[PDB]
Protein backbone atom coordinates (compact mmCIF):
# COMPACT_ATOMS: atom_id res chain seq x y z
CA UNK A 1 0.00 0.00 0.00
CA UNK A 2 1.81 3.09 -1.12
CA UNK A 3 1.08 5.83 1.91
CA UNK A 4 2.16 9.41 2.83
CA UNK A 5 1.83 10.89 5.83
CA UNK A 6 2.62 14.54 6.38
CA UNK A 7 3.42 15.92 10.31
CA UNK A 8 4.74 18.45 11.99
CA UNK A 9 1.82 21.39 11.01
CA UNK A 10 -0.46 22.87 13.69
CA UNK A 11 -0.30 25.88 14.98
CA UNK A 12 2.91 28.55 14.68
CA UNK A 13 3.32 32.31 15.18
CA UNK A 14 4.09 34.66 12.41
CA UNK A 15 7.62 35.19 11.84
CA UNK A 16 9.40 32.65 12.05
CA UNK A 17 10.07 29.28 10.20
CA UNK A 18 8.56 26.11 10.35
CA UNK A 19 9.41 22.52 9.06
CA UNK A 20 6.70 20.04 7.76
CA UNK A 21 7.80 16.46 7.33
CA UNK A 22 6.08 13.45 5.33
CA UNK A 23 6.70 10.11 6.00
CA UNK A 24 6.33 7.60 3.06
CA UNK A 25 5.86 3.93 2.75
CA UNK A 26 5.34 1.34 0.29
CA UNK A 27 7.63 2.60 -2.86
CA UNK A 28 10.69 3.01 -3.80
CA UNK A 29 11.15 6.55 -2.52
CA UNK A 30 14.39 7.38 -4.43
CA UNK A 31 13.04 6.27 -8.10
CA UNK A 32 9.44 8.94 -7.60
CA UNK A 33 9.88 12.67 -7.92
CA UNK A 34 7.72 14.28 -4.23
CA UNK A 35 5.94 17.48 -4.55
CA UNK A 36 4.48 20.10 -1.90
CA UNK A 37 0.70 21.54 -2.22
CA UNK A 38 -1.28 23.53 0.04
CA UNK A 39 -4.82 24.73 -0.21
CA UNK A 40 -6.26 27.73 2.03
CA UNK A 41 -9.33 27.26 3.62
CA UNK A 42 -12.24 27.56 1.31
CA UNK A 43 -9.29 28.61 -1.68
CA UNK A 44 -8.15 26.16 -4.65
CA UNK A 45 -4.94 24.04 -4.70
CA UNK A 46 -1.75 25.64 -4.90
CA UNK A 47 1.42 23.95 -6.10
CA UNK A 48 4.25 24.78 -4.03
CA UNK A 49 7.58 22.99 -5.21
CA UNK A 50 9.25 19.74 -6.30
CA UNK A 51 12.56 17.74 -5.30
CA UNK A 52 12.76 15.37 -8.55
CA UNK A 53 14.46 11.52 -7.97
CA UNK A 54 17.94 9.81 -8.05
CA UNK A 55 18.35 9.71 -11.81
CA UNK A 56 17.83 13.54 -12.27
CA UNK A 57 20.06 14.23 -9.18
CA UNK A 58 17.70 15.46 -6.24
CA UNK A 59 17.12 18.95 -8.05
CA UNK A 60 14.62 20.84 -6.97
CA UNK A 61 11.95 23.55 -8.50
CA UNK A 62 9.57 26.16 -6.91
CA UNK A 63 6.75 27.67 -7.63
CA UNK A 64 7.13 31.62 -8.05
CA UNK A 65 4.84 32.72 -5.35
CA UNK A 66 7.48 30.55 -3.06
CA UNK A 67 10.69 30.60 -4.58
CA UNK A 68 13.32 31.95 -2.44
CA UNK A 69 10.76 31.67 0.85
CA UNK A 70 10.33 27.66 0.92
CA UNK A 71 12.91 25.04 0.40
CA UNK A 72 12.02 21.42 -0.60
CA UNK A 73 14.43 18.13 0.78
CA UNK A 74 14.65 14.33 0.75
CA UNK A 75 16.14 12.21 3.59
CA UNK A 76 17.07 9.22 1.26
CA UNK A 77 17.83 6.99 4.39
CA UNK A 78 14.57 7.39 5.93
CA UNK A 79 12.23 7.67 2.90
CA UNK A 80 10.96 11.23 3.97
CA UNK A 81 10.48 14.29 2.65
CA UNK A 82 10.43 17.90 4.11
CA UNK A 83 9.28 21.20 3.47
CA UNK A 84 10.91 24.43 5.49
CA UNK A 85 8.68 27.26 5.40
CA UNK A 86 10.50 30.57 6.46
CA UNK A 87 9.61 34.29 7.25
CA UNK A 88 5.98 32.77 7.93
CA UNK A 89 2.62 35.02 7.59
CA UNK A 90 -0.83 34.12 8.55
CA UNK A 91 -1.93 34.18 5.36
CA UNK A 92 0.89 30.87 4.90
CA UNK A 93 -2.23 28.61 7.07
CA UNK A 94 -3.37 25.78 4.77
CA UNK A 95 -4.00 22.37 4.45
CA UNK A 96 -0.28 21.17 3.30
CA UNK A 97 -0.19 18.16 1.23
CA UNK A 98 2.76 16.01 -0.06
CA UNK A 99 2.24 13.92 -2.77
CA UNK A 100 4.23 11.25 -5.20
CA UNK A 101 5.29 12.39 -8.69
CA UNK A 102 7.59 11.71 -11.65
CA UNK A 103 7.90 13.08 -15.41
CA UNK A 104 5.24 14.04 -16.84
CA UNK A 105 4.55 11.33 -18.89
CA UNK A 106 4.08 9.60 -15.51
CA UNK A 107 1.69 11.38 -13.84
CA UNK A 108 -0.63 8.47 -13.14
CA UNK A 109 1.96 7.75 -10.29
CA UNK A 110 0.23 10.48 -8.38
CA UNK A 111 -0.53 9.95 -4.57
CA UNK A 112 -1.89 12.11 -2.18
CA UNK A 113 -1.22 12.23 1.85
CA UNK A 114 -4.48 13.44 3.76
CA UNK A 115 -2.45 16.60 4.50
CA UNK A 116 -2.02 18.50 8.13
CA UNK A 117 -3.41 21.96 8.67
CA UNK A 118 -1.01 24.78 9.25
CA UNK A 119 -2.49 27.43 11.46
CA UNK A 120 -0.25 30.77 11.20
CA UNK A 121 -1.63 32.80 14.65
CA UNK A 122 -0.66 34.73 17.44
CA UNK A 123 -3.50 33.49 19.09
CA UNK A 124 -3.10 30.89 21.92
CA UNK A 125 -3.63 26.90 22.00
CA UNK A 126 -7.69 26.56 24.40
CA UNK A 127 -9.29 23.68 24.58
CA UNK A 128 -13.33 23.15 23.95
CA UNK A 129 -15.96 23.03 26.24
CA UNK A 130 -18.42 20.57 25.21
CA UNK A 131 -22.05 20.52 26.16
CA UNK A 132 -25.00 17.71 25.06
CA UNK A 133 -27.82 18.99 23.35
CA UNK A 134 -30.73 16.72 24.65
CA UNK A 135 -33.90 16.94 23.45
CA UNK A 136 -39.61 8.45 15.09
CA UNK A 137 -36.64 10.17 14.13
CA UNK A 138 -34.88 12.24 17.21
CA UNK A 139 -31.64 14.60 16.59
CA UNK A 140 -29.22 14.88 19.64
CA UNK A 141 -26.17 16.99 19.73
CA UNK A 142 -22.71 18.47 21.13
CA UNK A 143 -22.14 22.04 21.26
CA UNK A 144 -18.19 21.93 20.92
CA UNK A 145 -16.99 25.76 22.02
CA UNK A 146 -14.22 27.80 22.75
CA UNK A 147 -11.43 26.56 21.52
CA UNK A 148 -8.25 26.65 19.09
CA UNK A 149 -6.58 26.14 16.69
CA UNK A 150 -8.45 23.65 14.48
CA UNK A 151 -8.93 21.11 14.03
CA UNK A 152 -11.42 18.54 16.54
CA UNK A 153 -12.03 15.45 15.34
CA UNK A 154 -16.18 14.40 16.33
CA UNK A 155 -17.45 10.97 16.32
CA UNK A 156 -20.99 9.57 18.19
CA UNK A 157 -20.60 6.43 20.03
CA UNK A 158 -16.29 6.01 19.23
CA UNK A 159 -17.04 6.26 15.13
CA UNK A 160 -19.56 3.61 15.49
CA UNK A 161 -22.64 6.22 15.11
CA UNK A 162 -21.59 7.66 11.65
CA UNK A 163 -24.98 7.83 9.48
CA UNK A 164 -27.17 10.33 9.84
CA UNK A 165 -24.60 12.93 11.61
CA UNK A 166 -24.38 16.65 10.52
CA UNK A 167 -20.93 18.01 12.03
CA UNK A 168 -20.63 22.00 11.32
CA UNK A 169 -17.64 23.62 10.15
CA UNK A 170 -16.27 25.82 13.00
CA UNK A 171 -16.77 29.72 13.54
CA UNK A 172 -13.86 31.87 14.53
CA UNK A 173 -15.33 34.65 17.16
CA UNK A 174 -12.25 36.50 19.00
CA UNK A 175 -9.66 33.98 18.19
CA UNK A 176 -11.50 31.15 19.27
CA UNK A 177 -13.76 28.11 17.12
CA UNK A 178 -16.84 27.10 17.67
CA UNK A 179 -19.01 23.98 16.21
CA UNK A 180 -21.54 22.31 16.76
CA UNK A 181 -22.07 18.57 15.74
CA UNK A 182 -26.25 16.30 15.40
CA UNK A 183 -26.80 13.08 14.85
CA UNK A 184 -30.65 12.03 14.17
CA UNK A 185 -31.45 8.47 15.40
CA UNK A 186 -34.53 6.13 15.63
CA UNK A 187 -36.48 7.10 18.58
CA UNK A 188 -36.12 3.21 19.29
CA UNK A 189 -32.55 3.95 19.69
CA UNK A 190 -32.29 6.11 22.16
CA UNK A 191 -32.79 6.98 25.38
CA UNK A 192 -32.80 2.38 25.12
CA UNK A 193 -29.26 2.44 23.95
CA UNK A 194 -26.35 4.85 25.35
CA UNK A 195 -25.45 7.76 22.38
CA UNK A 196 -22.17 9.65 23.20
CA UNK A 197 -20.23 12.40 21.47
CA UNK A 198 -16.41 12.49 21.39
CA UNK A 199 -14.23 15.21 20.82
CA UNK A 200 -10.45 15.09 20.34
CA UNK A 201 -8.61 18.26 20.08
CA UNK A 202 -5.17 17.15 19.19
CA UNK A 203 -3.71 20.56 19.76
CA UNK A 204 -4.14 20.64 23.08
CA UNK A 205 -4.24 16.88 23.64
CA UNK A 206 -7.56 16.76 24.86
CA UNK A 207 -10.03 14.08 24.50
CA UNK A 208 -13.50 14.75 25.93
CA UNK A 209 -16.54 12.27 26.10
CA UNK A 210 -20.30 13.21 26.70
CA UNK A 211 -23.47 11.08 26.82
CA UNK A 212 -26.80 12.75 25.92
CA UNK A 213 -29.14 12.17 29.09
CA UNK A 214 -32.46 12.95 28.05
CA UNK A 215 -33.72 16.44 29.70
CA UNK B 1 5.40 30.16 -14.10
CA UNK B 2 2.85 28.79 -16.52
CA UNK B 3 -0.63 30.40 -15.93
CA UNK B 4 -4.03 28.29 -15.82
CA UNK B 5 -7.68 29.61 -15.88
CA UNK B 6 -10.72 27.06 -15.48
CA UNK B 7 -14.25 28.30 -16.23
CA UNK B 8 -17.17 28.23 -14.75
CA UNK B 9 -15.72 28.64 -10.91
CA UNK B 10 -18.71 27.71 -9.93
CA UNK B 11 -22.00 25.96 -11.09
CA UNK B 12 -25.03 23.73 -10.36
CA UNK B 13 -26.13 21.12 -12.43
CA UNK B 14 -29.08 18.62 -11.93
CA UNK B 15 -28.48 14.60 -11.84
CA UNK B 16 -28.34 12.75 -14.69
CA UNK B 17 -27.45 16.30 -16.85
CA UNK B 18 -24.34 17.18 -18.88
CA UNK B 19 -22.06 19.31 -17.58
CA UNK B 20 -18.94 20.43 -19.50
CA UNK B 21 -15.77 22.47 -17.64
CA UNK B 22 -12.85 24.37 -19.46
CA UNK B 23 -9.49 25.01 -18.85
CA UNK B 24 -7.26 27.06 -20.73
CA UNK B 25 -2.93 27.55 -20.01
CA UNK B 26 -0.86 30.34 -21.46
CA UNK B 27 1.33 28.05 -23.38
CA UNK B 28 1.50 24.59 -24.81
CA UNK B 29 1.34 21.55 -22.86
CA UNK B 30 2.27 19.72 -25.78
CA UNK B 31 5.25 17.54 -25.32
CA UNK B 32 6.94 16.68 -28.53
CA UNK B 33 8.93 13.92 -27.62
CA UNK B 34 6.09 11.82 -26.08
CA UNK B 35 3.41 13.61 -28.41
CA UNK B 36 0.98 14.22 -25.09
CA UNK B 37 -0.56 16.67 -23.65
CA UNK B 38 0.66 16.95 -19.66
CA UNK B 39 -3.02 18.28 -18.70
CA UNK B 40 -4.72 16.15 -16.03
CA UNK B 41 -8.07 16.52 -14.48
CA UNK B 42 -8.29 15.77 -10.60
CA UNK B 43 -11.60 15.51 -8.27
CA UNK B 44 -11.23 16.94 -5.09
CA UNK B 45 -14.80 15.84 -2.76
CA UNK B 46 -15.10 17.90 0.29
CA UNK B 47 -13.10 16.97 3.15
CA UNK B 48 -10.94 14.82 1.21
CA UNK B 49 -7.33 14.73 -1.34
CA UNK B 50 -7.67 15.25 -4.65
CA UNK B 51 -7.88 12.07 -6.62
CA UNK B 52 -7.13 12.00 -10.50
CA UNK B 53 -9.46 11.48 -13.35
CA UNK B 54 -7.91 11.89 -16.22
CA UNK B 55 -3.86 12.16 -17.57
CA UNK B 56 -2.53 12.90 -20.70
CA UNK B 57 -5.63 15.20 -21.70
CA UNK B 58 -7.76 12.42 -22.02
CA UNK B 59 -6.81 9.20 -20.77
CA UNK B 60 -8.96 7.70 -18.22
CA UNK B 61 -7.23 6.66 -14.63
CA UNK B 62 -8.17 2.84 -13.85
CA UNK B 63 -11.39 2.38 -12.33
CA UNK B 64 -12.68 6.03 -13.58
CA UNK B 65 -16.44 5.77 -14.61
CA UNK B 66 -16.81 6.70 -18.48
CA UNK B 67 -19.11 9.61 -17.65
CA UNK B 68 -15.98 11.66 -17.09
CA UNK B 69 -14.12 12.33 -20.71
CA UNK B 70 -11.66 14.67 -21.27
CA UNK B 71 -10.43 16.39 -24.42
CA UNK B 72 -8.19 18.88 -25.88
CA UNK B 73 -4.51 19.72 -26.78
CA UNK B 74 -2.37 22.47 -26.70
CA UNK B 75 -3.98 25.03 -24.54
CA UNK B 76 -7.33 24.63 -24.39
CA UNK B 77 -8.99 21.77 -22.78
CA UNK B 78 -12.49 20.09 -21.22
CA UNK B 79 -13.64 17.71 -19.09
CA UNK B 80 -17.06 16.39 -18.98
CA UNK B 81 -19.26 14.41 -16.84
CA UNK B 82 -22.05 13.19 -19.47
CA UNK B 83 -24.93 12.14 -16.47
CA UNK B 84 -24.14 13.96 -13.03
CA UNK B 85 -24.59 11.73 -10.22
CA UNK B 86 -25.25 12.97 -6.61
CA UNK B 87 -21.47 11.82 -5.61
CA UNK B 88 -19.60 13.85 -8.45
CA UNK B 89 -20.53 17.22 -5.94
CA UNK B 90 -16.47 18.01 -5.56
CA UNK B 91 -14.41 20.69 -6.96
CA UNK B 92 -12.76 19.37 -10.12
CA UNK B 93 -9.35 20.95 -10.77
CA UNK B 94 -7.31 21.19 -14.11
CA UNK B 95 -3.72 20.45 -13.52
CA UNK B 96 -0.60 21.22 -16.13
CA UNK B 97 2.56 19.25 -15.69
CA UNK B 98 4.38 20.07 -18.48
CA UNK B 99 7.11 22.81 -16.97
CA UNK B 100 7.07 22.80 -13.12
CA UNK B 101 3.36 22.32 -12.07
CA UNK B 102 0.20 24.43 -11.86
CA UNK B 103 -3.19 23.72 -11.04
CA UNK B 104 -6.55 26.06 -11.90
CA UNK B 105 -8.67 27.45 -9.61
CA UNK B 106 -10.96 25.20 -9.90
CA UNK B 107 -14.69 24.46 -11.05
CA UNK B 108 -16.99 24.00 -7.50
CA UNK B 109 -19.75 21.43 -9.05
CA UNK B 110 -23.20 22.04 -6.59
CA UNK B 111 -25.97 19.53 -7.29
CA UNK B 112 -29.09 21.53 -7.84
CA UNK B 113 -32.55 19.38 -6.87
CA UNK B 114 -35.69 20.30 -5.75
CA UNK B 115 -36.57 22.66 -3.52
CA UNK B 116 -37.04 21.23 0.08
CA UNK B 117 -38.08 22.37 3.26
CA UNK B 118 -36.17 21.87 6.53
CA UNK B 119 -36.23 19.56 9.81
CA UNK B 120 -36.02 22.00 12.41
CA UNK B 121 -35.07 21.06 16.15
CA UNK B 122 -34.27 23.65 18.93
CA UNK B 123 -31.99 23.69 22.17
CA UNK B 124 -32.03 25.48 24.88
CA UNK B 125 -28.66 26.37 26.50
CA UNK B 126 -27.29 23.36 28.33
CA UNK B 127 -27.20 23.27 32.01
CA UNK B 128 -23.61 22.43 32.16
CA UNK B 129 -22.65 25.72 29.78
CA UNK B 130 -24.84 27.89 32.37
CA UNK B 131 -23.23 26.84 35.47
CA UNK B 132 -20.20 27.93 33.40
CA UNK B 133 -21.77 31.65 32.63
CA UNK B 134 -22.95 31.31 29.08
CA UNK B 135 -25.90 30.66 27.17
CA UNK B 136 -26.09 29.38 23.38
CA UNK B 137 -29.21 28.54 22.22
CA UNK B 138 -28.55 26.45 19.10
CA UNK B 139 -31.62 24.99 16.20
CA UNK B 140 -30.86 22.32 13.48
CA UNK B 141 -32.53 22.73 10.42
CA UNK B 142 -31.73 19.59 8.28
CA UNK B 143 -32.10 18.43 4.72
CA UNK B 144 -33.21 21.16 2.93
CA UNK B 145 -32.65 23.00 -0.27
CA UNK B 146 -31.50 26.04 -1.59
CA UNK B 147 -28.47 26.69 1.08
CA UNK B 148 -29.77 30.33 1.60
CA UNK B 149 -32.53 30.55 3.83
CA UNK B 150 -34.01 33.35 5.99
CA UNK B 151 -33.45 31.37 9.84
CA UNK B 152 -34.66 34.24 12.14
CA UNK B 153 -34.59 34.14 16.31
CA UNK B 154 -37.72 36.02 18.50
CA UNK B 155 -37.35 36.37 21.75
CA UNK B 156 -40.95 36.96 23.54
CA UNK B 157 -42.55 38.35 19.97
CA UNK B 158 -39.07 40.41 19.25
CA UNK B 159 -36.70 39.62 16.50
CA UNK B 160 -32.89 38.93 17.65
CA UNK B 161 -31.18 39.97 15.12
CA UNK B 162 -27.52 40.02 16.71
CA UNK B 163 -25.37 37.61 18.10
CA UNK B 164 -26.91 34.98 15.80
CA UNK B 165 -24.18 32.40 13.54
CA UNK B 166 -24.80 29.92 10.78
CA UNK B 167 -22.88 27.28 9.45
CA UNK B 168 -23.72 24.64 6.60
CA UNK B 169 -22.62 21.30 6.00
CA UNK B 170 -21.12 20.24 2.98
CA UNK B 171 -24.16 18.77 0.69
CA UNK B 172 -25.26 15.82 0.79
CA UNK B 173 -23.40 13.20 -1.23
CA UNK B 174 -27.11 10.73 -1.91
CA UNK B 175 -29.79 13.50 -1.59
CA UNK B 176 -28.02 16.80 -2.32
CA UNK B 177 -29.33 18.56 0.71
CA UNK B 178 -27.83 20.75 3.14
CA UNK B 179 -28.21 20.98 6.44
CA UNK B 180 -27.40 24.12 8.90
CA UNK B 181 -27.05 25.27 12.53
CA UNK B 182 -28.07 28.46 13.89
CA UNK B 183 -26.22 29.68 17.00
CA UNK B 184 -27.63 32.29 19.47
CA UNK B 185 -25.14 33.47 21.49
CA UNK B 186 -26.33 35.64 24.85
CA UNK B 187 -25.01 36.55 28.06
CA UNK B 188 -26.33 34.51 30.72
CA UNK B 189 -27.86 37.57 32.12
CA UNK B 190 -29.51 38.42 29.01
CA UNK B 191 -30.66 34.67 28.45
CA UNK B 192 -32.42 35.10 32.09
CA UNK B 193 -34.03 38.17 31.05
CA UNK B 194 -36.69 36.75 28.50
CA UNK B 195 -38.87 33.87 28.52
CA UNK B 196 -39.63 32.91 25.14
CA UNK B 197 -36.96 31.57 22.73
CA UNK B 198 -38.05 30.70 18.75
CA UNK B 199 -36.10 29.51 16.00
CA UNK B 200 -38.21 30.17 12.46
CA UNK B 201 -37.51 28.88 9.01
CA UNK B 202 -39.36 30.87 6.04
CA UNK B 203 -38.15 28.44 3.63
CA UNK B 204 -39.63 29.32 -0.42
CA UNK B 205 -42.15 26.04 -0.32
CA UNK B 206 -44.05 27.77 1.96
CA UNK B 207 -45.52 31.32 2.93
CA UNK B 208 -45.92 29.85 6.58
CA UNK B 209 -42.59 29.78 9.13
CA UNK B 210 -41.54 26.28 10.21
CA UNK B 211 -41.24 27.17 13.61
CA UNK B 212 -39.61 25.89 17.04
CA UNK B 213 -39.93 27.21 20.48
CA UNK B 214 -39.35 26.61 24.30
CA UNK B 215 -40.39 28.46 27.23
CA UNK B 216 -37.41 29.10 29.72
CA UNK B 217 -39.55 28.80 32.64
CA UNK B 218 -41.20 25.48 31.63
CA UNK B 219 -37.05 23.77 32.08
Amino acid sequence: EVKLVESGGGLVQPGGSLRLACATSGFTFTDYYMSWVRQPPGKALEWLGFIRNKAKGYTTEYSASVKGRFTISRDNSQSSLYLQMNTLRAEDSATYYCARDHDGYYERFAYWGQGTLVTVSAAKTTPPSVYPLAPSMVTLGCLVKGYFPEPVTVTWNSGSLSSGVHTFPAVLQSDLYTLSSSVTVPSSTWPSETVTCNVAHPASSTKVDKKIVPR
Amino acid sequence: DIVMTQSPSSLAVSAGEKVTMNCKSSQSLLNSRTRKNYLAWYQQKPGQSPKLLIYWASTRESGVPDRFTGSGSGTDFALTISSVQAEDLAVYYCKQSYNLRTFGGGTKLEIKRADAAPTVSIFPPSSEQLTSGGASVVCFLNNFYPKDINVKWKIDGSERQNGVLNSWTDQDSKDSTYSMSSTLTLTKDEYERHNSYTCEATHKTSTSPIVKSFNRNEC
